């Protein structure tokens, strides 16, 4: 099947308007399998939240990490992270205007614009794999990245600093398009993005799908920002069961299931896109948020403080602050780990917590959290209602609602955590 | 028959052929130290190491194929 | 990082003390009645003993 | 509390291990750290504390014993603890342990920097065999 055009992801799943994980169109895997992609024990599934990787079999634990996917380098797109721009699939002919445009980007501010230029050129380069793959990228109406939002959404975002950063991103992108897609460019550039919408879409995809790694291309150890057509279908998790790895002999990106972890049929195969970034950073770049984000922060200014070590032990949290994890030993999750990283806290070599003054601090910080919730016009479950029923699934608007809801739900978990901490301190 | 493709796969996996073969020799001698079953007939410790490692790669090969 | 395997060989002339210390299984020695020059150092040119003493080899 | 009670909360074990490492008593340290296995608690932080307190208590020889037996057990020390322990060993001239710890550090994926090799060389220069 090394030909054909227009394979597509059946839009039966994005029909949630009246009110879940059907298989992706078999051609979506076939176009890879014909090109030496291999998926081992995993299946592409198509929810209304788009694609995901799910284990199609129970996978036994293994001593080394076990391969679950292999993607060959020929199907990837790459830009060098550092100034001397080179392309290792080398799609772009020498002296093509694309190189002049891509050079006119800031070396470190505009890597997304560079990747967007490559993505568009790879839609124009016939019989490049992304000529076929672009149909499976989310269109401009279904991409979650807030670069496609407008003030109608950002008013619902209710986060003026993040609204300002999104506005700056959009301004930067549109200014770059206006500067470099003016009427004087060759047709072999004007046809890449004849309107601003095509470019802002391409940038939003480049942002939401950019992996970055240190890699070895033969002898050259180098830093790449790259797009991998089946590792970018992995969904985020801060407790990932998989990680990406590079083989340089045959230039394969493996997706590896973690060593010593068993996984179950129908489990989502996920990766840790960027470790240690607050939810507002995931909204800034990727365009999503998660309530269990274990690095989120709260603008506390209280002199009330809680005994950190007792907060850990009451929730059986273990490890150093960079390491905090929870074990089998049940509401404790990434949001409680975020709480331990975020609450105004004190610690001492062995000194025990004052059982009274810690309850006083609990009450004070709980009323602080309550006034923080009171700074929003609505509760969490009102946004839950506004998501269990919704007018038109406007993806940017629903993403802003998910953001706000997640934050409130978080602060709620903070309240519940302090309550259960006091009760369980007995 | 097929086992050498697994060898090549593992040779392709490891970043140094000599370091890979050193690690196989180490694994075999620690196997024959941590277990003292004779394990020396129709199946051999080297093939066992290769089998277990390709099973870590996820591939359905039995012990000594 | 390197396992720093260090080993070295030394060749050297042996003292008469070591000759007495000799006493693939065993070694022995002869008590020479007179000193005797090592042919590798007198004869085999350039004469090393002559190079020390600054005497012509004929001497 | 064990004989007529219930499993201790982690700070109990951590505090008693710290009292060991700050007093000496390193055998009691290892005995209790091994007893922590039966609680399924995270041994990493307790072992780090035991090593750090032993180093601070100048109990360097048994600190080296507990550290090497932990590293051979596959635990990774915090980077500050590798750097401090290597430096203090090399100040003590204990290259016999400094080099071994450096191999375990490399095996833990903390690549030895110019600081660590400077520390090793500071002792190697003493041997008279250049
Ligand atoms: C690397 S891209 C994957 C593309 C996505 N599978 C699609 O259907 O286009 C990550 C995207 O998946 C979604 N996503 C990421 N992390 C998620 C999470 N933790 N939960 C739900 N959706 C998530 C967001 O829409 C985000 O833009």
């Amino acid at each position: 099947a090394s030909l054909e055009t227009q394979p597509f992801p059946l839009f039966q799943s994005p029909a949630s308007e009246e009110s879940e994980l059907e298989s992706a169109d078999p051609d979506f895997y076939k176009i890879g399998y014909v090109r030496r992609v291999r998926a081992y024990g995993v299946e592409f599934k198509e929810g209304p939240d788009g694609f995901g990787i799910y284990a199609s079999k129970d996978i036994e634990p293994r001593r080394r990490a076990r391969v679950i996917m292999e993607i060959p380098h020929e199907l990837m797109i790459t830009i060098r992270q550092k100034h001397p721009w080179m392309f290792f699939p080398d799609i772009v002919p020498i002296g093509h205007p694309i190189f002049d445009i891509i050079n006119s980007t800031d070396p470190e501010r505009d890597w997304d614009l560079r990747l967007a230029c490559l993505l568009l050129f790879s839609f124009d380069r016939e019989d490049h794999f992304w000529r076929l793959y672009g149909d499976f990228l989310p269109a401009a109406d279904e991409c979650s990245s807030l670069l496609l939002a407008t003030e109608e959404d950002l008013a619902e975002l209710q986060d003026p600093q993040l609204v300002s950063t999104i506005r700056q991103q959009q301004k930067r992108v549109l200014e770059f398009w206006e500067k470099n897609w003016h009427s004087g460019v060759p047709l072999k550039i004007k046809r890449l993005a004849e309107d601003a919408e095509r470019f802002i879409w391409a940038v939003s995809i480049a942002q939401t799908r950019c992996i970055s790694m240190k890699t070895r291309i033969g002898a050259l150890v180098q830093d790449l920002n790259m797009m991998i057509p089946y590792a970018d279908m992995l969904n985020h998790s801060f407790e990932p069961n998989c990680f990406l790895h590079w083989r340089p002999k045959d230039r394969i990106l493996e997706v590896m299931s973690n060593a010593g972890q068993a996984i179950k049929k129908g489990e989502e195969m996920t990766i840790n896109y960027m470790p240690g970034q607050k939810n507002n950073m995931l909204m800034e770049r990727y365009g999503f948020s998660t309530p269990v984000n274990p690095w989120d922060a709260i603008p506390f200014s209280g002199d009330s403080r809680i005994h950190l070590n007792s907060f850990l032990s009451v929730f059986n949290i273990f490890g150093l602050p960079e390491e905090y994890y929870h074990d089998s030993e049940s509401f404790v999750d990434g949001a409680v780990i975020a709480a331990a990283r975020t609450l105004p806290t004190w610690s001492d070599i062995d000194l025990p917590p004052i059982p009274s003054a810690e309850r006083k601090a609990v009450k004070e910080l709980q009323d602080e959290c309550r006034k923080m919730l009171a700074e929003y016009p609505t509760t969490s479950e009102q946004d839950q209602k506004l998501l269990d029923s919704l007018s038109e699934a406007r993806t940017t608007f629903a993403t802003a609602v998910k953001y706000r809801m997640h934050r409130k739900m978080f602060i709620g978990k903070i309240i519940k955590a302090l309550d259960i901490y006091q009760e369980r301190l007995l | 028959k097929v086992m050498t493709m697994d060898i090549e796969r593992l040779l392709l996996s490891e970043d140094n052929r000599f370091e890979f073969v050193n690690s196989v020799a180490a694994e075999a001698t620690e196997y024959v130290e941590k277990n003292r079953d004779e394990y020396g007939g129709t199946k051999k410790a080297i093939f066992h190491v290769l089998s277990n490692r390709v099973n870590d790669l996820g591939f359905d090969r039995p012990e000594a194929y | 990082i390197d396992r720093y395997k260090h080993q070295q060989l030394r060749i050297g002339l042996v003292s008469p003390q070591q000759i007495s210390a000799w006493a693939r299984y065993q070694m022995g020695y002869i008590k020479l009645t007179c000193p005797v020059t090592h042919v590798w150092y007198l004869k085999r040119l350039p004469s090393y003993i002559a190079n020390l003493l600054d005497k012509p080899l004929k001497e | 509390e064990l004989g007529a009670g219930q499993r201790p909360l982690p700070e109990t074990m951590i505090a008693l291990v710290r009292l060991s490492g700050s007093k000496g008593n390193a055998q009691r340290g290892l005995e209790l750290l091994a007893a922590m296995e039966k609680l399924n608690y995270d041994i990493r932080q307790a072992w780090l504390i035991l090593v750090e307190e032993l180093v601070r208590t100048n109990h360097l020889e048994e600190a080296n014993k507990v550290f090497l037996k932990g590293a051979r057990g596959g635990m990774r020390a915090t980077d500050q603890l590798y750097d401090l322990m290597i430096e203090e060993d090399c100040k003590a001239g204990d290259h016999s342990n400094a080099l071994d710890i450096s191999y375990e550090m490399e095996a833990a994926g903390r690549f030895a920097t110019t600081f660590h090799f400077n520390c090793l060389l500071s002792v190697q220069a003493t041997c008279g065999i250049p």
